């Protein structure tokens, strides 16, 4: 991620990263609505932090550091430049929304009133059918990468190496390969949580209220799709184990 | 330092969430308690061992029955969780959490958890379980569904005053490294 937001990002809320007296002119019904979508803006910015630890610093140095099939690394990131693709401009979205709510004269100082529009714009269309495509992929081959992480990590010395080698700053601590996967797989099912406690705080405009309504119901039927489409692939399945 | 992997199950509001934050953030939550944990890896010294204990939640994984199980491969404890504010909650854990988490985890040692037993004493929590029938759940209620799953011990703890959290995860890097 960028320096510019991480530092608008880097405080525990959206409290503590407005100025106290631009709080101070505010009910406490628009602090807490506030909190909730600093969080999901701040959670999706970490998650494409994630993707891009996944392509630049693992799959990338894969290449052009060790001697592997290609196969092999796509076996380890499966959907990852798609999925870096769909985030990224989301996180854009939430970013530019977020940009033009800034009082002149401050970099920090903002007030997201509108946000349901753009999570009913994402959780459908084309945007959607991609989501769901994107994730009923990877979630089906969630297992396969980490059984090929594990078989290269205990049969590869150079492998071994280059693992110990990018994951050794404090910053990657949670990071590791296996990490990475699952932190990706469990993003999805965050959405509806924090869409509802967003909605629990949005009741002032009725418009605003009915758009979140509308986007939750959207988040779920995309789960409810993405989860009947996983089919768990094996490394070396064969023909017969999947027709029982 | 070994690494270690510990995965939270439980219900919609067993504080599964809350707890987890509240482990692994230095300073208390007083301002604002996120809605989601992502994950965490914490250093913890039990007994004389030094251990990276990877932390992992299954909120929000609760409906999606194809989904959740992605949480599981290669744990090596898990932490069942119920809310003693909610005895509904504790009949679930035997019928639905057990046998799930059996069938993914096999030997996987179990610690059952009481969250949230500061409300055992709260007025509000009393009352509003009255209007139902039904009481917090008893410490040998506690005691005696564990027993019964076969859980490798069973502990309560609060998250909004920290007490019994510490001892919790200190227990459940011991349990891991059975």
């Amino acid at each position: 991620s960028m320096e510019m937001d991480e530092k608008d990002f880097a405080a525990d809320s959206w409290s503590l990263a407005v100025d106290s007296s631009f709080l101070q002119q505010h009910k406490k019904e628009v602090m807490k609505q506030q909190d909730v979508i600093y969080e999901l803006i701040q959670t999706e910015l970490h998650h494409v932090r994630t993707l891009k630890i996944m392509t630049r610093l693992f799959r990338t140095g894969m290449l052009e550091e060790l001697h592997l099939e290609p196969g092999v690394v796509q076996g380890l990131f499966p959907c990852v430049d798609e999925l870096s693709d769909i985030h990224t401009r989301f996180l854009s979205q939430l970013l530019e929304r977020r940009r033009q709510a800034l009082c002149p004269g401050s970099t920090r100082n903002f007030v997201i009133h509108r946000l349901g529009d753009l999570l009913i714009s994402q959780f459908s269309g084309p945007s959607a059918e991609q989501m769901c495509k994107t994730y009923s992929e990877f979630c089906s081959r969630h297992s396969k990468a980490l059984k090929l992480y594990k078989e290269l990590y205990a049969r590869d010395k150079r492998f071994q190496q280059f693992i110990r080698k990018v994951t050794r700053p404090a910053v990657l601590k949670r990071h590791g390969v296996q990490e990475c996967i699952l932190l990706v797989t469990q993003r999805i099912t965050k959405y509806p949580l924090l869409i509802s406690r967003i909605l629990q705080h949005s009741h002032g405009i009725e418009e605003e209220r009915q758009d979140l309504t509308t986007a939750l119901g959207l988040v779920k039927e995309l789960l409810s799709n993405v989860d009947e489409g996983i089919y768990q692939l094996e490394k070396g399945a064969r023909l017969q184990e999947i027709y029982n | 330092a070994i690494r270690k992997k510990l995965v939270i199950v439980g219900d919609g509001a067993c504080g599964k969430t809350c707890l987890l934050i509240v482990f692994s953030k230095d300073q208390f939550p007083e301002v604002y308690v996120p809605t989601v944990f992502e994950n965490y890896v914490a250093d913890i010294e039990v007994d004389g061992k030094q251990v990276e204990l990877a932390l992992w939640d299954t909120a929000g994984q609760e409906d999606y029955d194809r989904l959740r199980p992605l949480s599981y491969p290669d744990t090596d404890v898990i932490l069942m969780c119920f809310s003693i504010d909610s005895p509904d909650s504790l009949e679930n854990i035997p019928e639905k959490w057990t046998p799930e988490v059996k069938h993914f985890c096999p030997n996987v040692p179990i610690i059952l958890v009481g969250n949230k037993k500061d409300l055992r004493n709260d007025e509000h929590t009393r009352r509003e379980l009255a209007k139902m029938k039904q009481e917090p759940v008893k410490p040998e209620e506690g005691r005696d569904m564990a027993n019964r799953i076969g859980a490798f011990g069973y502990m309560e703890c609060s998250a909004k005053t920290k007490d019994g959290v510490r001892e919790v995860f200190e227990m459940a890097t011991r349990a891991a490294l059975q």
